[PDB]
RNA sequence: CCAAAAGAAGUCUUUCUUUUGGUUAACCAGGAU
DNA sequence: GAGGATAAAATACTATATCCTGGTTAAAGGGTT
DNA sequence: AACCCTTTTATATAGTATTTTATCCTC
């Protein structure tokens, strides 16, 4: 329903978020452990504070500075890629990290009762062995070819 | 789930609500206070409001 | 918590001796610590109620 | 003194154990840096 | 009485004190000079423990060395720690932000076991902080104090419990070491002595017993007397050293390879080796004492031996059986009983030296690890001691001790008593101790073993009650850390003067009488029955023939702070505790006045606090000035003492010093030569003597409030001086060149009028909130290569001029004259933290008077804020026209059980007007035992009533009956102590007489000027847009969760909505409501708070798909 | 069976799938909610979540490089395990194993710690707040006032 | 929404135009009712 | 003698009133530029 | 000779709830 909310409010539904939803929220990908350049005090590119992903750090200005006026609005600079808008958008835009290998969510594994164990009928000890690379697990076996 | 999460055991309440896909109707005093509305008690009810 | 069979035999107008004052400090400190724990517990109970 | 006339102000003392820990009074200017409280409400606020 | 120059303060004391109070700071100094091993400590130990004098550093080094490799082909040893002179004196260290320390050198010797080539060197071991003569350390300029810690002694502790099912007693033991593993025996439902080695899992005792190499026949030969042991052995299971060893190995190792010899490698490594298991000397001493093991021999080693374990098992089984005495072969018999962990024979004290020793130990451990890792890699026959010694861990440990510990705290310098009490504090909480939110009521109580070793009154009132205490006056600490007290031993009913220091256990064995007992001038009690203290602290009447000892005096169970409350035996403990805790909050006043009625402890506390200047050597004064005193010693030499004038303390008060000697007076060694913050001629003076009435007055002194006269404001009776310190520094930064200058961008000239030619404000210039104290600008950064601009800077020569004025501004709610400016600089090769080029410090001083809401207090826990300050004319005045200074309410006295104040009041009057007992024809009966020299006193006399031996009620009544007239033949106060007052406001006399007198009241550090705060709009937080908090920024008062329930209960919905939406975090509602108010419109409707959206984002960041529907 | 049926029926009744327990992408909170601010002297004050995000990204990039470059399965498994631990420390620090500590040997604040406890969002910021037009001071007796 | 600079008008000091700049947190400790 | 069922113990997590102010916010080593 | 990355046993109880495990009963 309402995205940013104008205060007419019917429900507040909660649920699990799939990878598709995570990539739908995101405005970009973070792929560099850089935060700020300490020689010009401006955020790095593709870092945790990238202006292209999260938005401009100043009202109506881009990274390359080709645009600095209010007349320019809703247009993405073709050189730096930063969208010209107000700085408050830095409080609203999210990023995402594309993991190279799958990872489990700790809330649903460590928390007692282990809700991954109940779903799969696995004791916590063996499950912890599997997900931290301390034992193998048979994910399938073919009975037709078996005998 | 919002009132329960704000009372105690936020992690367990949140995880089981996420699994159950619970929906909150926002009818309690605490929830309306959290979301910034007029509580359904005293002067905030329809009869007087 | 059991009574000292001595007992304290002087009023605070006359002035207690050293031993009587010492054996009075027991109850004094017990009361103070009880008061602190009691205020904390009362706050928590009201919050749950 | 013209503005504060008949403009209530809420006085509160923590911990607010019960309802009467918050009460509205009509303000009046005084000399000093301490708030002056009526002696008959001290039981309600539990304020010595 | 012993100080050369002291005021003559007559005393009501009846008894005589055999022992003079020791040095009140002896704990700190004598526990530190043991650590370094000074000659003074060596002499002190010679007349006591000459058998083995060794300092802490020597112990640590000789426990460390020798350091050898696995092959044993090379060794490194340390010895002979040595100290050089301190780098700079105390004043220079404190002024220039320099830590007070001395160089440390040790002798490192390396020996090769295959060549015999010895290499000895003197290796520098870092700068070791040193303790001043006043028991404080000086770290980074600040004066810090290391608190003594109450810990549980290491050793064997037996205990008993009751089981829910069996309803039978269950006994248990625990051997708790210092830095080692635990072995806990016990007895449970079915008789099975079971070990719990290293808190892993229960097993039969037989497994461990056999693993040590005992045959089952031997087991039943020695322990074959308890059905428990016979049952366990006859049903154990296995047999054989290797089999039991393997069982223990499986229990210990988590499914590790069952190697047989690994069983030994673990069994002996965990307990019997001398690297992973240590009992120390106190632990071994306690174990030997408890089990009655070898006594004649002294300490030779501290590591568990099989004999100790088997003796412990025998002790446990015999305790469970029901026996009351035990003997172990080759040892004396010892009683069989359980142990209490709250006894003061089991709670030892880690002092300032033994706490530094542990940190040096861990530092040396890391150094040893580095040494033995570098031993192999470095080539042989190329090794010298300098190469292998890595000093950084040791200095890192020593530096992180005195900056980040709960036992090293900023000295509390509110006034001399605050610091003196801070140095004599025993805290049960800290690293290695219990926690404030985890301790029960059984450890906060006052054990009957505290008598004379820790004051039962003085303790915090808040949630720390019982966890922090203060050492008593006469107590000392013995080498093992156990507190002792002196007792005067009585022989055959003759009270000798042989003082013997006893600890808790010795006191427990004997019978101790009271100090205030009827001695008959020949050391013999008047009557046979005298109150005594028995083994368990029981109080009884024993005929005066079994007594073994007596207290050296009353006032032995109380601390320094509680020894300065006159008439303490007439106050309840609850009020005495508050009165003692509130004497260390009093602020120093401009002019000091010693009390008319004291207790004689003021002089000693003032002298031992160290806030006065004492003539080091006798001589004659040459020059006296407000800045210095010059003393000409008898033999040529001259000594100049400098004074601390208007110096700030750790808590922002004044630290004045002023001479009290003339240019011709002759001084004597130990004499007071200059007062301090809260002293009056050498005696502590925390407050003033005020004329007080005890009537209720128009309801202004209602419910603990107070009424003062306006005289006390006109005459600056209770005025004080406070000093605030502000700092700013210039730092390089990658951009570089931080500057302090007048040239500040975007600043006009009217706001640069006070600043002098190079920034900093001028001295004597009064400032207001928001002003600039030090002008400072830092590079604006944002280095941008703009074509036209950049090309101009490069070749044309355009300057950057990128500046951002990060000036120093006086914060909100402050003002006052600028009295001092201290500016450092890198130019003059001053020592500053790395990367800092300049450092400026500005002091601002204020003079505060007493005003409504300021908190006052007496010495008896009678606190209360100032309700009103009446003009002098409309105050109750005596018959001669004297107005009273303060009015106190009657209803608070009888209910709180602190009648002592009234007595003080009465005596105050007799001290003020003066008296003369008429011994015309025989001294009156009531003055029969009143010491002569008290039969007449002049007006404004100073008297003293020791804490538990003072003026009786009969003596007070007599003195009130006879007192001098004022100017004419008028006696204003009758025999009852009450005077007829006139109503200064209506003129009519009050119908009944009122109680008037003189009371000594103090001014607490809870002034209103620091408490008042208001806000309409101001700064807002960043992550959530709610207002800030605190007076310094601005901030709003919290509208918590408990205040929201009250509004809901009232039914006020709109008030709560506006409070939580348009007053805290509705980013647009705030500006819209401000505009609506200033324009007179209607207040608009609230929106959505920002914190809710922050919450939604935080939930989405947890991979929860929170969405709001419609 | 009664305990298991709870979670099983929870995942059966609704249209959501259990696959949401295993993550493939990790969302990244907007910068303004984990800000780093300039303290004079060329100093910066991090938000304690930048450290955990950098720890995640470093391991992810290292694993991606080790996979693309080719390497024995053992090293890849070790890297995947460390990535799993880094993500666990991000979501809930200290729940399993030794808490990740920053300067001074103090555990870092994870995302869960922002919502749990007396100092969490719910209790501290949402149910109670600091407000404008407020003051405080010491109280004295006002016998001349009306009720 | 404030500060600084420049220009115009009038008042003998306000308004209009242009340019530039322009807030933290977490821990530990100590107190109070 | 072997397997299932029930007590037991053994660990795992949750919670413990309100408000205010003051001092700190890394060092050491390896590899690289 | 100066960057960038990395990495570094206890004074608690009280309540409940879930997983072993250990032993007892049954076939
Ligand atoms: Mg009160
Ligand atoms: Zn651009």
């Amino acid at each position: 329903g309402a995205m940013l909310d104008v205060n007419f409010f019917d429900e507040l539904r909660i649920g699990l978020a799939t990878a598709e939803d995570i990539r739908q929220w995101s405005y970009g990908e973070v792929k560099k452990p850089e935060t700020i350049n300490y020689r010009t005090l401006k955020p790095e590119k593709d870092g945790l504070f990238c202006e292209k992903i999260f938005g401009p750090t100043r009202d109506w200005e881009c990274y390359c500075g080709k645009y600095k006026r209010v007349r320019f609005k809703g247009i993405i600079c073709e050189r730096c890629g930063v969208e010209v808008t107000r700085a408050k958008v830095r409080r609203e835009r999210m990023g995402h990290i594309e993991l190279a290998a799958p990872v489990t969510h700790i809330w649903y594994f460590k928390g007692v009762p282990s809700r991954l164990g109940y779903l799969l009928d696995l004791a916590p000890k063996d499950l912890e062995k599997i997900i931290y690379f301390a034992a193998y697990v048979i994910t399938s076996v073919d009975e037709e070819m078996r005998h | 789930w919002l009132s329960a999460a704000s009372f105690q055991e936020t992690t367990r309440v949140l995880t089981d609500a996420a699994i159950n896909c619970r929906s909150d109707k926002l009818n309690g005093l605490k929830e309306n206070v959290i979301i910034g509305k007029l509580i359904p008690a005293g002067t905030g009810i329809n009869r007087y409001r | 918590g059991e009574f000292i069979p001595r007992p304290v035999k002087s009023s605070f107008r006359e002035g207690l001796t050293v031993l009587e004052y010492f054996i009075n400090t027991h109850g004094a400190r017990k009361g103070l610590a009880d008061t602190a724990l009691r205020t904390a517990d009362s706050g928590y109970l009201t919050r749950r109620l | 003194e013209e503005v504060i006339a008949e403009h209530p102000v809420l006085l509160n003392r923590a911990p607010t154990l019960h309802r009467l820990g918050i009460q509205a009074f009509e303000p009046m200017l005084v000399e000093g840096k301490a708030i002056q409280l009526h002696p008959l409400v001290c039981e309600a606020f539990n304020a010595d | 009485n012993s100080v050369p120059g002291a005021p003559n303060r007559v005393s009501f004391a009846k008894l005589r004190e055999p022992l003079e109070v020791p040095g009140l700071l002896d704990v700190q100094t004598d526990s530190f000079e043991w650590l370094i091993g000074s000659p003074r400590w060596r002499e002190s130990a010679a007349e006591r423990g000459d058998v083995n004098p060794v300092g802490g550093l020597e112990e640590v080094l000789y426990e460390l060395s020798p350091i050898e490799d696995f092959s044993g082909s090379m060794s490194l040893s340390f010895s002979d720690p040595r100290f050089d002179d301190v780098k700079a004196p105390v004043d220079e260290c404190k002024d220039k932000d320099m830590t007070y320390a001395a160089p440390l050198f040790v002798t490192a010797e390396f020996i090769n076991n295959n060549t015999g080539e010895i290499k000895s060197q003197t290796v520098f071991m870092g700068d070791f902080p040193m303790m001043t003569e006043k028991g404080t350390f000086i770290i980074n300029g600040t004066e810090r104090v290391v608190v003594s810690q109450l810990v549980r002694s290491p050793g064997v502790y037996f205990d008993e419990t009751i089981d829910k099912s069996t309803d039978k007693t269950l006994h248990s033991v625990k051997v708790i070491p210092s830095r080692g593993a635990w072995l806990e025996f016990d007895v449970d439902k079915r008789d099975t002595v079971g070990v719990r080695i290293d808190r892993k899992r229960r097993q039969p005792v037989t497994v461990l017993l056999k693993a040590l190499g005992w045959t089952s026949e031997q087991i039943v030969e020695r322990f074959g007397f308890s059905e428990i042991m016979r049952s366990t052995l006859e049903k154990d299971n296995t047999v054989g050293t290797d089999e039991a060893l393997l069982d223990i190995y499986r229990k210990l190792r988590p499914g590790e390879p069952p190697t047989k010899e690994s069983a030994q490698t673990l069994l002996e490594n965990l307990f019997f080796k001398e690297k992973r298991y240590d009992l120390a000397r106190v632990g071994r001493y306690k174990v030997n004492k408890k089990l009655g093991l070898h006594v004649g021999e002294p300490i030779t080693s501290s590591t568990l031996t099989e004999e100790d374990v088997v003796a412990t098992i025998e002790y446990l089984v015999r305790l469970h059986e029901g026996q009351t005495t035990m003997t172990v072969p080759g040892g004396v018999e010892v009683p069989v009983e359980t142990d209490d962990i709250d006894h003061f024979g089991n709670r030892r004290l880690r002092t300032v030296g033994e706490l530094i020793q542990n940190q040096i130990r861990v530092g040396m451990s890391r150094m040893e690890r580095v040494v033995r890792e570098r031993m192999t890699t470095q080539d042989v026959e190329a090794i010298t001691p300098q190469t292998l010694i890595n000093i950084r861990p040791v200095v890192a440990a020593i530096k992180e001790f005195f900056g980040t510990s709960q036992l090293s705290q900023f000295m509390d310098q509110n006034n001399p008593l605050s610091g003196l009490t801070h140095k004599r504090r025993l805290s049960a909480l800290g690293p290695g101790g219990l926690s404030r939110e985890r301790a029960g009521l059984e450890v906060r109580d006052v054990h009957p073993s505290h008598y004379g070793r820790m004051c039962p009154i003085e303790t915090p009132e808040g949630p720390n009650i019982g966890l922090i205490g203060s050492l008593s006056v006469y107590a000392r600490v013995n080498p093992f850390g156990f507190i002792e007290t002196p007792y005067r031993k009585v022989v055959d009913g003759v009270v000798s003067d042989e003082i013997v220091y006893l600890t808790a256990d010795e006191e427990d064995r004997h019978v101790v009488a009271q100090a205030n007992s009827p001695i008959d001038a020949d050391g013999r009690f008047v009557e046979p029955r005298v109150l005594v203290r028995r083994k368990a602290g029981e109080v009884e009447y024993v005929p005066s023939s079994e007594v073994d000892y007596m207290d050296v005096s009353p006032r032995q169970m109380v601390s320094v702070a509680t020894a300065m409350i006159p008439f303490l035996e007439h106050d309840d403990a609850n009020r005495a505790l508050m009165g003692a805790n509130m004497q260390r909050q009093a602020v120093p006043l401009v002019r000091s006045e010693a009390p008319l009625v004291g207790t004689g402890m003021e002089l000693r506390a003032a002298i031992d606090a160290g806030d006065v200047v004492v003539a080091e050597e006798s001589g004659v004064i040459e020059e006296v000035s407000a800045d210095y005193i010059t003393v000409m010693h008898d033999n040529g030499t001259r000594r100049t003492y400098r004074m601390r004038k208007f110096a700030r303390s750790n808590h922002g008060t004044c630290a004045n010093q002023c001479p009290i000697v003339d240019a011709g007076d002759r001084v004597e060694a130990g004499q007071v030569i200059a007062d301090g913050p809260c002293t009056d001629d050498g005696e502590m003076a925390l407050g003033k003597n005020l004329l007080v009435a005890i009537m209720p007055w128009e309801g202004h002194n209602y419910e603990d409030a107070i009424i003062l006269s306006n005289r006390l404001v006109e005459e600056d009776v209770l005025t004080s001086i406070h000093i605030e310190e502000h700092e700013i520094d210039a730092r390089d930064t990658k951009l570089g060149a931080e500057e302090i200058t007048r040239d500040i961008p975007n600043i006009s000239d009217e706001v640069l009028a006070d600043l002098d030619e190079r920034g900093i404000v001028r001295i004597g210039a009064e400032v207001r909130d928001g002003d600039i104290l030090v002008g400072k600008v830092t590079p604006k950064g944002e280095t941008e290569l703009t074509p036209e601009e950049r090309l101009l800077r490069a070749i044309f020569g355009e300057k950057a001029r990128e500046v951002r004025d990060t000036s120093l501004k006086v914060p909100h709610g402050e003002s006052g004259k600028v009295i001092g400016i201290r500016v450092f600089s890198r130019e003059d090769e001053d020592e500053l933290p790395a990367g800092v080029n300049e450092l400026v410090r500005v002091y601002v001083a204020q003079k505060r008077k007493i005003s409504d809401g300021d908190k006052l207090a007496g010495r008896h826990g009678n606190k209360g804020v100032i309700g009103k300050i009446l003009p002098v004319e409309d105050m109750p005045f005596l018959a001669d026209g004297t107005p009273v200074d303060i009015i106190l309410n009657t209803h608070g006295v009888p209910r709180r059980m602190n009648i002592g104040q009234i007595l003080e009041t009465h005596l105050g009057w007799c001290a003020h007007s003066g008296w003369k007992v008429d011994a015309a024809k025989g001294v009156p009966d009531w003055a029969a035992r009143l010491p002569d020299e008290l039969l007449e006193a002049q007006p404004n006399a100073i008297v003293s009533t020791p804490v538990f031996d003072g003026a009786q009620e009969a003596e007070l009544q007599g003195l009130l009956s006879c007192t001098l007239p004022n100017r004419d033949g008028d006696v204003l106060v009758d025999a009852d102590g009450k005077a007829m007052l006139f109503d200064g406001r209506s003129g009519e006399p009050f119908p009944y007489p009122v109680t008037v007198g003189y009371m000594y009241i103090m001014k607490l550090h809870h002034l209103v000027d620091d408490k008042i705060h208001a806000r309409s709009t101001g700064p807002y937080s960043m992550i959530t847009q709610q207002p800030l908090g605190g007076k310094a920024q601005f901030g709003g008062q919290r509208f918590g969760e408990m205040e929201c329930w009250a509004m809901q209960a009232y039914g006020a919905a709109y008030t709560l909505q506006e409070l939580l939406t348009i007053k805290s975090d509705d980013t647009v509602g705030r500006v819209k409501v401000y505009e609506a108010i200033v324009k007179g419109e209607n207040i608009p409707e609230p929106g959505i708070p920002e914190s809710f959206k922050v919450l939604l984002k935080e939930l989405q960041s947890l991979c929860l798909n929170v969405e709001v529907l419609s | 069976a009664l305990k298991r049926l709870k979670v099983v029926a929870a995942f059966q009744q609704s249209g959501n799938s259990p696959m949401g327990m295993v993550l493939d992408a990790v969302p990244v909170i907007p910068p303004e909610l984990r800000p780093m601010v300039q303290l004079d002297g060329g100093r910066f004050a991090t938000s304690d979540l930048n450290d955990l995000y950098r720890r995640v990204i470093n391991r992810n990039n290292r694993l991606k490089r080790l996979i693309d470059l080719g390497a024995p399965e053992i090293i890849v498994n070790n890297e995947k395990r460390m990535l799993q631990e880094s993500v666990d420390a991000l979501f809930d620090n200290g729940r399993r194993g030794r808490p990740v500590t920053g300067p001074g040997n103090r555990p870092l604040k994870s995302l869960s710690d922002l919502l749990k406890g007396k100092q969490g969002r719910f209790r501290q910021n949402l149910l109670g707040k600091r407000v404008d037009y407020s003051g405080r001071s010491v109280i004295v007796v006002g016998p001349q006032l009306k009720l």
